[PDB]
């Protein structure tokens, strides 16, 4: 049987970027997101669908239109432990 | 139970150091 | 009772594991308000007696706590820890953890030469206490629940390079059977503890709070592996609730 | 004097053994010597200045002898930046002329002075069976090693100071006006255990003990120079030495191998006579720098550095140390006993202090951090630096490491030159130095073992 | 092959320019680059910094694009984070602070356009430019 | 030899002395309260801290200053590297009323410091 | 006449069957120590979080392990290069748990070898002897106080010790090559050279005198009954093994005094693992083997490989997967 992150390989999450659990380093290849932008979506994470990410406190017109610029590289799926415990998002021992 | 097999096959290298050191034949001038 | 202690004085003498006590008995209260949130700022745990359940062969005994002695050395305490304490419209307090030094892994060892691991922590503490209280004194009793995350993160690695993110999802030593093991598959979840910090001794010109705490909670699996053994510790806590 | 073997019985390949009993020529190898010393430090340190590039860090250079230089406040200011590139100069121009010298009066009494001085003078004539006369020398080194150590002291003390590294306001050259001259701090200096956390003397980590112990060592030097001169040996040292001129070589091997060693372990690992603005970090430094640096980094990205849990259940950035202080996590739990003038400003009385770690942070810690991370003491012996799994664009070994290596390589041939030279001195006292006699060989006497 | 003009051609700057380096610009930008900046970008990683590495991806991600010449020399008089939204000046090595970042206080204006002369090509003579730590 | 402050020599300061002017007023703000709080830890931590970078700063302004103002600078900074080294190993010994007489006087020299600047 | 004067007569004999001496007096009960404790400790310690991040690892017999994979497992990480006894522990399980029983075999094993040494020394000035045989022993003594505590001195940890064991040394060993690449280190070469050519000349020594007895026994028995002990004659014929190696080689490629081919005989391996020993010595301060990675590349700028990337790629796949789950940050600083 998969194990939890393979199930969720084989989901949206393999694809593209997921606001609920994919890393940090996952944002470097949208434009003006690493490491500010991303940081504020990890810090503001969970999110139930993609477009209240928008809805995010602190954006300012830069970052609200950078990630209007940018709504379908994201995906949600459910928020997993496996990738979120003791700040995984943030470093998950990858360099 | 190997566990066993290996204290016994060190014991008998142990032993045999033992009697060669302490029941040596001596070496005598002659 | 260290106060004024430098870090040269404290460093290789085991203190630096012991939460910081009330300097006198002091017994008196934190007058609080209905409706609003203080501060809780170095929120300190020190836990002193750990035991294990035991899992006798029969499924109806009683299973019993048995102590434990702990492998590791004094790396045993929560510390720094900020927090929050809410006022209830009812009157009850809640007490919410926020952050810190929140989580230990502690190594007990139990009678028969069974190493228990486990994941001492406050993450996520809520608690709340009777209704009908206006001030932080002896009585106060936050009994409530916490997360207890996987000992094991879900990037270790097994002795065969096994884990859940990371590694191998088979036996690779053993080719033609290299899928026949339950514990080629790692799960890391989230598991629930429920701790009751009881103040006891409350400091009113400085808004210092201590007592004792019992917490219980699931030991390690090793990322799936075995069945959790239920661990009860018992200890003494320390915080500054800011008025 | 001989200067065959036919005439000694030394062969070529042992020949300086025959200037065993010929005082002047000896006196000559000596001072010829000592004045490859002095020539080696002037002109290491005229080279070192030649290849100096002063708005680069000292350590980035391969350079031995003007952070030595630097130490004592010589041409530098705030974070060990070089102010003036004029006194390394001038020590190195002072030894090179000291040094032609030194050289003359080397080859001069080795090629034309008297062979013997004990027919010229009772002062400098010395033989080895007399023991007053070589208590005599003994006290004579023992004064001018005192005055040495009393220079240092009037070196930090009235001529600008040293450079301290925990100066407040960053690392200066400043005046030591406050040496501790309380016995207890120092002689329990040499009552600490020569292992982690407590460091023996290798741990004397302020510019206060350094010039007061200093101060101590020239007083005990000056009064032993003053007991040797004044004092014949007595008989419980006679009864339990060898006494004889290889004897006091082999002796004085063992305390240069002694010395070697501790001075490899005090480069390793102390920062505070061995600065790292000139020496670079320590292997504990950069270790430290590390877990540092990525703390910094992923604070900056939102991460709860204290709630992080890494994958063994530790804390990813901070952690417990065995007797309980919040540590830097990883692999560099082993180094949490290192201080350094960058990391006590986060340390509190229980360690690594959360609050000054949320917002205490100034960008230099960071950069110093990131220095101190990229100038590990790792490299190849070609002068590679980083891991050795890294390919060939980074020139650098630390100091450190070139320092530590070496002295602890001369302290180990000495350890050899001790055993070699005691046994030998033995031997040679007791009559066996060149074989067994067969007529009276010892075993032959003896009852069989078994 | 030779060290031929299209491994030295390289774009000058976000509207299609290109500059060609000479073979002295390209030495000398390798002997900055050995000098100043491989004591954390060796084969063109960061050590302290992987996320943010000398890669060409790595390059073009940055706001704004860092794959041209004059991107390059501008985060070398004024460094940027890699979104560009916080200053670097006191964090990164620059030409702007020499008080701080004095192991570059004696570069020319063609020492830093060598430099990221070099920067541009040695990525395309090095499969493992810009990789992991361990690559 | 400007004999006054240049157009271009007062933005040329500004790089120096916003480290100086942040230093000087969080000495006006945590170090007094650090002291009066008996907080020697605290107060060691910021002077070797956020102070740790005093002496570098200081001097590269008065080496950076006017051609004739550049000695009263550099012995008013040494003066209050002095008294924040006697503060230092006053709070090292835990004296209250050394580590105040030493600050009232680190600020004296640091507002003369001040009042040289153009 | 006097009970010390006894003493010391009884301590410094020669009629011992072991001799004691007075560095025999700190010898005989330190490696007494070091013996019986790990000889428990490999049949029957616990398992030892050696890397300190709660992943014991089990050494001994009856936890699992043979003989080759059963190993004293060095002190914890956590440790480093603390002093740990059993009166620093709080109880005895802990102390087992963090290698304490590393910590007392090893410190009173080296200080029994520093003491074997001084004995070896002491016998020969009471016998009679020239005493430079301690020299020759201050080789193997020099290894393993390097690979015992001086790497665990420069890298900090006592963790980084060689352990007690077979497969724990080979271990030590991977580990050593990925991070130091000894292979390259021109000090393990000249220790590589100490050992091939010892052997080598032990084999030739041995051969060449083998060659030459002199002819003292029949056919049917065997030939080293040809030699009585304590006979004043040679049993061998050195002019006939001299003739026979310089045909061999040629003539001034031969030794014909014996006293400089023993001299030899000791000095080359001696030599060379006093080199391996600094070597492994000065590695632990990080000053590693040759880093040639690299270091050809073509007229364009490309890395033409040679073997040392070939050993480079081969010291990467050592080093990402050791101590696999004990480093959190990008660089294996120590
Ligand atoms: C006859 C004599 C018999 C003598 C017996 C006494 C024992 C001798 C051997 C000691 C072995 C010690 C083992 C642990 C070593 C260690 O933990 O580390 C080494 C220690 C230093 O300890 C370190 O000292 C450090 C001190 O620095 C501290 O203070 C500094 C101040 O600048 C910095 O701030 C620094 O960051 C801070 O950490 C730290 O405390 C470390 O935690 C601590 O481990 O060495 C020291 O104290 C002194 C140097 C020890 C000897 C060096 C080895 C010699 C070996 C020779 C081998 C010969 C072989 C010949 C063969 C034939
Ligand atoms: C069978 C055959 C066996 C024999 C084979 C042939 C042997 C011949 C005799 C030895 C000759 C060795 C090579 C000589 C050239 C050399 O050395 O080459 C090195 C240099 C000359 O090359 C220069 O080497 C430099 C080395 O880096 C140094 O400088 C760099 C730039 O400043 C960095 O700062 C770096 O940190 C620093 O280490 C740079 O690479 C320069 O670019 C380069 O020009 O000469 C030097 O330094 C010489 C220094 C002499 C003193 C060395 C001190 C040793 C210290 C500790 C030893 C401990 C352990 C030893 C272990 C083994
Ligand atoms: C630091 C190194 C050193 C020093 C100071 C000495 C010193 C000495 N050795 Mg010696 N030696 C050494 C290394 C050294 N050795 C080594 C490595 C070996 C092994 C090969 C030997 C083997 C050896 C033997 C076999 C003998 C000595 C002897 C001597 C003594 C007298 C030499 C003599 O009379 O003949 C004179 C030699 C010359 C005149 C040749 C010219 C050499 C000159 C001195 C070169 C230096 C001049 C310099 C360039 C000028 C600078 C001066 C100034 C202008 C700047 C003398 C005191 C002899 C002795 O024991 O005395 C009784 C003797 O028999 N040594
Ligand atoms: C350790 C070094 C040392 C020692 C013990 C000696 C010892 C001796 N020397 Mg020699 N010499 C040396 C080094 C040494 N020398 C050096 C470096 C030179 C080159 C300048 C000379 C050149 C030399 C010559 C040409 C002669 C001697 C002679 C003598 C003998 C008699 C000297 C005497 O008593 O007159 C009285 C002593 C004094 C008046 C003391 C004066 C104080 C000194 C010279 C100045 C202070 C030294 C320095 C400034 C202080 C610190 C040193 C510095 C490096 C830190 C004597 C056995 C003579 C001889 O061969 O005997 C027949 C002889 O003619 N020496
Ligand atoms: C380097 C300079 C120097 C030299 C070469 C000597 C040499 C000598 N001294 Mg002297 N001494 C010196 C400095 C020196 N001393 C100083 C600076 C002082 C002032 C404190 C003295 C005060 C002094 C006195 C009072 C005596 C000597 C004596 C002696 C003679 C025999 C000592 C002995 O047997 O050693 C060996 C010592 C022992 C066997 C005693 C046991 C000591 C233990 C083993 C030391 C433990 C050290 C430990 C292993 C290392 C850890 C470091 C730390 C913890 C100590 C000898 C010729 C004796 C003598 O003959 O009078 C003229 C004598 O009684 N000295
Ligand atoms: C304490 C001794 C010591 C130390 C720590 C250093 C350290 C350093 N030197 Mg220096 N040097 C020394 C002594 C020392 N040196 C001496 C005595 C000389 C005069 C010959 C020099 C002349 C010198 C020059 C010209 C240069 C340096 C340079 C350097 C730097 C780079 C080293 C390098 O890569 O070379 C390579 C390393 C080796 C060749 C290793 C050699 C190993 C030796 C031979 C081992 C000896 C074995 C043993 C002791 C023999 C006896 C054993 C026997 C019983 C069998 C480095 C900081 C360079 C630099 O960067 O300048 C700024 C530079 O170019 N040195
Ligand atoms: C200052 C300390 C010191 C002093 C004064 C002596 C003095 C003496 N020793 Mg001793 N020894 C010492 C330290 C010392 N030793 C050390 C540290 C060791 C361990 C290696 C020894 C091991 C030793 C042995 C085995 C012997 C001596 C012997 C001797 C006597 C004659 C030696 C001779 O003529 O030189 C001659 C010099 C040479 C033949 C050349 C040596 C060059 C070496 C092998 C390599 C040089 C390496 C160096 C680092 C440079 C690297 C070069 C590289 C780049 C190519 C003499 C009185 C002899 C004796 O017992 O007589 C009483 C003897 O047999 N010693
Ligand atoms: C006895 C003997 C020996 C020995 C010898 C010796 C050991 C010696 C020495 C010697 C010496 C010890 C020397 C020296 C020298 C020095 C000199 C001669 C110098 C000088 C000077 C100068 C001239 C300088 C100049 C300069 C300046 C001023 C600065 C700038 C730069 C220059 C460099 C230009 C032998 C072994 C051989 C053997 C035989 C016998
Ligand atoms: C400067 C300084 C200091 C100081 C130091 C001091 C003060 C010291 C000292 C020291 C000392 C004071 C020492 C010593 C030593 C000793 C020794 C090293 C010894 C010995 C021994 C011997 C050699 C013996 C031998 C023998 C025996 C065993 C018995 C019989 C007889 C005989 C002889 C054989 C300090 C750290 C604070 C700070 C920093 C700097
Ligand atoms: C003669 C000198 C003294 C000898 C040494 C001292 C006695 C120690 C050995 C006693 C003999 C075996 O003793 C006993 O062995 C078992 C079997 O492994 C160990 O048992 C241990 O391992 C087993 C399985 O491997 C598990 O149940 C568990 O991990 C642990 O209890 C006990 O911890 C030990 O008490
Ligand atoms: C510190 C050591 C103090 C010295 C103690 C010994 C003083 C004794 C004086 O006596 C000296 O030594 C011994 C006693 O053993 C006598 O025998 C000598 O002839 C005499 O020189
Ligand atoms: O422990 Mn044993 O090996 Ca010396 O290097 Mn870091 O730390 Mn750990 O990893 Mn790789
Ligand atoms: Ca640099
Ligand atoms: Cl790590
Ligand atoms: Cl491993």
């Amino acid at each position: 049987e998969l194990n939890a992150v393979d199930a969720k390989l084989t989901t949206d999450f393999g694809q593209k970027i997921d606001l609920n659990n994919s890393d940090i380093r996952d944002f470097r290849g949208l434009r003006g997101f690493y490491p500010n932008l991303a940081s504020e979506i990890i810090k503001n994470a969970p999110y139930d669908t993609v477009e209240e990410v928008l809805d995010i406190p602190g954006l300012s017109e830069t970052q609200k239109s950078r990630l209007e610029a940018n709504l379908g590289s994201f995906t949600v799926t459910e928020p997993s432990i496996e990738l979120t415990s003791g700040d995984d998002r943030i470093n998950p021992g990858v360099y | 139970m190997e566990s066993v097999a290996y204290i016994l096959v060190l014991t008998m290298a142990l032993a045999v150091l033992f009697f060669a050191i302490a029941f040596r034949e001596p070496p005598r001038i002659e | 009772d260290k106060s004024q202690l430098t870090y040269d004085d404290i460093v290789n003498t085991g203190l630096a594991n012991v939460c910081p006590e009330i300097s006198s008995f002091t017994r008196g209260t934190i007058e609080v308000e209905p409706n609003t949130k203080y501060f809780v700022s170095d929120f300190c745990m020190e836990p002193q007696e750990y035991f294990v359940k035991e899992e006798p062969v029969n499924k109806r005994q009683k299973a019993e706590y048995v102590k434990g002695k702990v492998l590791t050395r004094q790396t045993t305490s929560l510390e720094q820890i900020r927090g929050s304490i809410a006022v209830g419209a009812d009157g009850t307090l809640t007490f919410k953890e926020k952050d810190g030094i929140d989580f230990q892994p502690i190594t007990v060892l139990l009678p028969g030469g069974e190493e228990v691991p486990f994941f001492f922590t406050v993450k996520n503490f809520t608690g709340t206490t009777e209704p009908g209280f206006t001030s932080i004194n002896s009585s106060t009793d936050f009994v409530g629940d916490f997360n207890v995350p996987s000992y094991r993160g879900a990037g270790f690695l097994d002795p065969k390079a096994r884990g859940l993110y990371t590694g191998y999802d088979n036996a690779v030593a053993l080719p033609s059977a290299a899928d026949k093991f339950r514990t080629n598959k790692k799960e890391t979840p989230l598991g629930k503890g429920t701790l009751s910090l009881q103040v006891t001794q409350v400091d009113g010109s400085t808004g210092e709070i201590a007592g004792i705490f019992e917490s219980e909670q699931p030991s390690d699996t090793d990322l799936g592996a075995k069945e959790p053994l239920d661990v009860k510790v018992r200890g003494i806590f320390y915080g500054r609730v800011d008025t | 004097g001989g200067r065959d073997l036919p005439s000694t019985g030394f062969a070529w390949w042992s020949g300086n053994a025959r200037l065993i009993n010929l005082s002047g020529k000896l006196l000559g190898a000596h001072v010829a010597h000592a004045g490859l010393i002095v020539f080696w430090a002037g002109a290491m340190t005229l080279f070192e200045v030649a290849h100096f590039i002063p708005e680069k860090p000292m350590y980035e250079q391969g350079l031995i002898l003007l952070p030595h230089i630097a130490t004592l406040g010589w041409g530098v200011g705030p974070a060990g930046e070089v102010t003036d590139i004029f006194p390394f100069f001038v020590v190195g121009v002072l030894h090179l002329i000291s040094s032609a010298v030194l050289g003359l009066g080397g080859i001069y009494h080795a090629l034309r002075g008297p062979e013997v001085l004990e027919e010229y003078s009772s002062f400098f004539g010395y033989d080895w069976k007399d023991k007053n006369q070589m208590t005599n020398i003994i006290g004579y080194h023992l004064i001018l090693l005192g005055c040495g150590a009393l220079l240092l002291v009037f070196k930090a003390m009235f001529f600008g100071g040293v450079y301290d590294t925990w100066a407040p306001g960053g690392g200066d050259v400043r005046v030591i006006t406050n040496p501790t001259l309380n016995p207890a701090i120092i002689f329990g200096y040499l009552l600490k255990a020569p292992f982690g956390g407590e460091g023996w003397i290798i741990s004397v980590n302020n510019m206060e003990d350094i010039i007061g112990g200093h101060i101590w060592i020239g007083l005990i030097c000056i009064s032993g120079g003053i007991w040797h001169i004044l004092t014949k040996p007595f008989g419980w040292a006679r009864r339990a030495l060898i006494w004889s001129g290889e004897a006091y070589l082999s002796y004085s091997l063992g305390a240069l191998s002694l010395m070697g060693f501790i001075a490899s372990v005090f480069v390793w690992f102390n920062n505070t006579a061995y600065p790292s603005e000139f020496y670079g970090p320590t292997g504990m430094e950069a270790s430290q720098s590390q877990a540092f640096t990525f703390l910094v980094r992923d604070q900056r990205l939102g991460a709860n550095i204290a709630s992080a849990q890494g994958p063994t259940g530790l804390g990813k950035y901070l952690m417990r140390s065995p007797s309980g202080e919040i540590i830097f996590g990883g692999e560099t739990m082993r180094f949490w006993d290192f201080r350094g003038p960058w990391l006590e400003p986060l340390r509190g009385p229980n360690g690594l202090d959360l609050d000054k770690l949320r917002n205490d942070i100034q960008p230099w810690q960071v950069r110093r951090a990131a220095e101190y991370m990229t100038h590990a003491p790792l490299g190849s012996l070609n002068s590679v630096g980083g891991v050795i799994t890294d390919v060939n664009s980074f020139n650098y070994v630390s100091p450190r490491a070139w320092l530590a290596t070496s002295h602890f390589v001369l302290g180990f041939f000495f350890l050899v030159g001790h055993l070699w030279h005691a046994g030998r001195a033995r031997a040679a006292a007791a009559g066996f130095e060149k074989g067994i006699d067969r007529e009276t060989e010892p075993t032959l006497f003896m009852p069989d073992l078994d | 092959v030779e060290l031929t003009e299209s491994t030295r051609t390289i774009p000058l700057d976000e509207a299609g320019g290109t500059t060609t380096l000479t073979a002295r610009q390209f030495t000398n930008g390798q002997k900055i680059f050995v000098d100043t900046c491989t004591q954390c970008h060796l084969q063109g990683k960061t050590k302290t910094n992987n996320n943010v590495s000398l890669g060409l991806a790595d390059l073009a991600g940055a706001e704004p694009r860092r794959d041209n010449v004059l991107a390059l020399v501008e985060f070398l008089k004024n460094p940027k984070s890699y979104d560009g939204e916080d200053d670097y000046s006191e964090l990164h090595p620059n030409i702007s602070r020499p008080d701080i970042y004095p192991e570059m206080r004696n570069y020319t204006e063609d020492d830093i356009f060598d430099v990221a002369g070099y920067t541009l090509i040695a990525p395309k003579l090095d499969e493992r430019w810009g990789g992991t730590i361990y690559f | 030899i400007p004999t006054t402050y240049s157009p271009e020599k007062i933005a040329q300061l500004q790089v120096y002395v916003n480290p100086i002017a942040v230093a000087r007023d969080g000495m006006e703000k945590r170090l007094q309260g650090l002291i009066a709080d008996q907080n020697w830890v605290d107060t060691q931590t910021y002077i070797h801290g956020p102070l740790g970078q005093l002496r570098r700063d200081m001097l590269g302004l008065a080496s950076s200053l006017l051609p004739k103002d550049q000695d009263k600078a550099k012995t008013l900074a040494k003066e209050v590297f002095g008294h924040l080294e006697r503060l230092d190993a006053a709070a090292k010994d835990r004296n209250g009323s050394q580590a105040k007489i030493q600050y009232q006087e680190a600020l004296a020299d640091f507002d003369s410091f001040l009042n040289l600047l153009p | 006449a006097s009970l010390w004067e006894q003493f010391c007569q009884w301590v410094t004999s020669t009629n011992n069957r072991i001799y004691v001496g007075w560095f025999g007096t700190l010898m005989i009960p330190t490696l007494l120590t070091a013996t019986t404790c790990f000889i428990i400790a490999f049949i029957a310690a616990p398992p030892v979080d050696i890397d300190g991040i709660r992943e014991p690892v089990a050494g001994s017999l009856l936890y699992g392990n043979n003989i080759i994979s059963g190993a004293v497992v060095p002190s914890s990480n956590a440790i480093g290069l603390h002093f740990y006894p059993i009166w620093e522990a709080a109880s005895l399980d802990e102390w087992l748990y963090n290698g304490g029983p590393y910590q007392l075999v090893v410190f009173h094993f080296l200080i029994g070898i520093f003491c074997y040494m001084g004995r070896q020394w002491e016998l020969s000035y009471r016998l009679g002897m020239r005493p430079w045989i301690c020299v020759a022993y201050s080789a193997p003594v020099s290894a393993a106080t390097a690979v015992f505590l001086i790497y665990p001195i420069g890298q900090g940890s006592f963790s980084e010790g060689m352990p007690l064991g077979i497969s724990g040394t080979f271990n030590f060993m991977i580990v050593f090559q990925a991070e130091h690449n000894i292979l390259m280190h021109p000090f393990h070469m000249l220790g590589v050279a100490g050992v091939f050519g010892g052997s080598l000349f032990s084999a030739m020594h041995g051969s060449l005198v083998t060659s030459s007895l002199v002819r003292e026994t029949t056919e049917v028995e065997s030939q080293n009954y040809g030699y009585k002990f304590g006979q004043e004659e040679e049993t061998y014929n050195i002019v006939a093994a001299h003739g026979y190696f310089g045909r061999l080689i040629f003539q001034y490629a031969s030794f014909n005094n014996s006293r400089s081919l023993h001299f030899f005989l000791g000095a080359w391996p001696v030599i060379g693992i006093w080199f391996t020993a600094m070597g492994v010595s000065t590695m632990a301060f990080n000053l590693n083997g040759f880093n040639f990675n690299q270091s050809i590349l073509d007229s364009q700028g490309r890395v033409i490989g040679t073997w040392a990337d070939v050993l480079n790629r081969a010291n990467i796949g050592f080093e990402v997967m050791h101590e696999r789950n004990a480093h959190n940050f990008p660089l294996d600083l120590a």
